[PDB]
Formats: structure tokens, C-alpha cells, sequence
């Protein structure tokens, strides 16, 4: 029977991206379901080995998936991961693209902490989006995980904390829908950009869609600039109209950060926790779903 | 528009 690593039976495809396909697997030792990422060895720019190292440096972190095996097999590099629950995009669609304010706030709190943890390990994520957060399983069903370090990179030296240098004329990295203004302008990504992207994710949860979503275009690169100019021509206060001011204050604060500034994560969490209390919400992990 | 880019 078809196995990777002698040990993990390969199952149906469950996802695909620019850095490999994701498949279900079954560990024959325990019957544990797993996720299997495959990357073609004859690819023009090897990456899965680097993502696996990144995952290994993050292990033990709250909401970081465990990597079970990493190796090479035939025409493929292989990374076997712990299987988690549905993504936040899956759950958003399941709830008809409607999240309550309570659910948005509970998630924001954990998501800010996930990003802060990655930053504390000297890496920036660069692909913050609803598909890249997954809920846990069983008694970790209230825990938000962060996945996909395929675009991640170090922003600071591990020993001196010297920040990577500023630069312009970069190509767009990440996803057009959730990228920061700085990214659209070709500026090197840093810690602020992960947090700005999360700000767009949260307003996307509030609204059901973002104003620069679904713009008709022709070439794939005229679409990107139509997104970029719609993103820039939409003031944060128009984007957040109809919702508590904390969401615009969050987005304004991330746009105000300098390239190498350390974000005040505790401040950002406290904006939402304070709003959480004014709504009279209880922290019971009762999500909409 | 949600495709991951290098």
C-alpha cells in the first residue's frame, strides 16, 4: 500500500498551494490521522526542507502544530504534520460568512498571541490569512493554531537581534487580499506587516468581504494593482464604518509602526479585551460554531 | 487574489 516514511498511508488530497499539495494520512502504528505535505523534488526552488526547520524551531509553542516526520521519497520531499481541525475560513463559510463580534474578539486575542510568538522566535510569517489559522482537536478545540511557514523568514539575527535591512522594489509576497500597504509598495516585510494583515482579516470577519475583493481584471498583475490602489484609496475609517473604533485604531497603529519597531502586542490585545468587557461578553470560548 | 506569492 502507498506510504510515505514507511509509516504513513497516503489518503485523498485535502488542499493545494504554491509550496506543495496537502494530503490526509494515517499513521499505521497508532491509526492517528495526520496531514502530509508533498513538494516535488524537481521544483525550481526547494522550500519544504526550510519550512520543516522553521516548524522544528517553533515546537513547544502554544498553537504550533507538531511535525512528526520529514524526509525525501521518490519524486517528493515529504513533511508529515499533526492533523488539526477546520480552518477559520472553513468555519467562516460554515457560518454563512457571519461571525459575531464576540467570536471575532476571542479569535483576535489568540491570533495576536500566535503572531507575537513567531516574532519572539525571530521570524515573520508573511502569509497571515484565514486559511492559515486552524482550530485544535478534541480538548484543544478552543485553541487557534497557526500554520504554513512556507513564506516565513528571519527578520532579526538570533544572537544580536540586529534587524534585517530596509529595502524597496520588492515583489509582492503573500496574498493580494490581506497584504499590507507597505507590501503593495514593494517594501521589505517586517513585524508590523503580519499585524496589519491580521487587521484586514478581522475586518474581513466583520464584513463578510473586503472592498478590494472580487475586482474584475484581465492579466493577473493588473488585478494586483487594482487591488493595491483600491486598498490605498479606501481610508481605514471608511473600511471600518459600522464597527467599533477599536478596529480602526488597531489598523492605524500597525500602519504607524516603523520598519524595525517592536509592536506593542499587549496594547493591541488590550484594545479588544476592553471592548470585549464593554459588550458584556463572557470568556467562555463559546464561538458562533 | 488569495493565491500565495513568492
Amino acid at each position: 500500500e502507498l506510504r510515505v516514511g514507511n509509516r504513513y498511508r497516503l489518503g485523498r488530497k485535502i488542499g493545494s498551494g504554491s509550496f506543495g499539495d496537502i494530503y490526509l494520512g494515517t499513521d499505521i502504528a497508532a491509526g492517528e490521522e495526520v496531514a502530509i505535505k508533498l513538494e516535488c523534488v524537481k521544483t525550481k526552488h526547494p522550500q519544504l526542507h526550510i519550512e520543516s526547520k522553521i516548524y522544528k524551531m517553533m515546537q513547544g509553542g502554544v498553537g504550533i502544530p507538531t511535525i512528526r516526520w520529514c524526509g525525501a521519497e521518490g519524486d517528493y520531499n515529504v513533511m508529515v504534520m499533526e492533523l488539526l481541525g477546520p480552518s477559520l475560513e472553513d468555519l467562516f463559510n460554515f457560518c454563512s460568512r457571519k461571525f459575531s463580534l464576540k467570536t471575532v474578539l476571542l479569535l483576535a486575542d489568540q491570533m495576536i498571541s500566535r503572531i507575537e510568538y513567531i516574532h519572539s522566535k525571530n521570524f515573520i510569517h508573511r502569509d497571515v490569512k484565514p486559511d492559515n489559522f486552524l482550530m485544535g482537536l478534541g480538548k484543544k478545540g478552543n485553541l487557534v493554531y497557526i500554520i504554513d511557514f512556507g513564506l516565513a523568514k528571519k527578520y532579526r539575527d538570533a544572537r544580536t537581534h540586529q534587524h534585517i535591512p530596509y529595502r524597496e522594489n520588492k515583489n509582492l509576497t503573500g496574498t493580494a487580499r490581506y497584504a499590507s500597504i507597505n507590501t503593495h509598495l514593494g517594501i521589505e516585510q517586517s513585524r508590523r506587516d503580519d499585524l496589519e494583515s491580521l487587521g484586514y482579516v478581522l475586518m474581513y470577519f466583520n464584513l463578510g468581504s473586503l472592498p478590494w475583493q472580487g475586482l474584475k481584471a484581465a492579466t493577473k498583475r493588473q488585478k494586483y494593482e487594482r487591488i493595491s490602489e483600491k486598498k490605498m484609496s479606501t481610508p481605514i475609517e471608511v473600511l471600518c464604518k459600522g464597527y467599533p473604533s477599536e478596529f480602526a485604531t488597531y489598523l492605524n497603529f500597525c500602519r504607524s509602526l516603523r520598519f524595525d519597531d517592536k509592536p506593542d502586542y499587549s496594547y493591541l490585545r488590550q484594545l479588544f479585551r476592553n471592548l470585549f468587557h464593554r459588550q458584556g461578553f463572557s470568556y467562555d470560548y463559546v464561538f458562533d460554531w | 487574489s488569495v493565491a500565495s506569492l513568492t
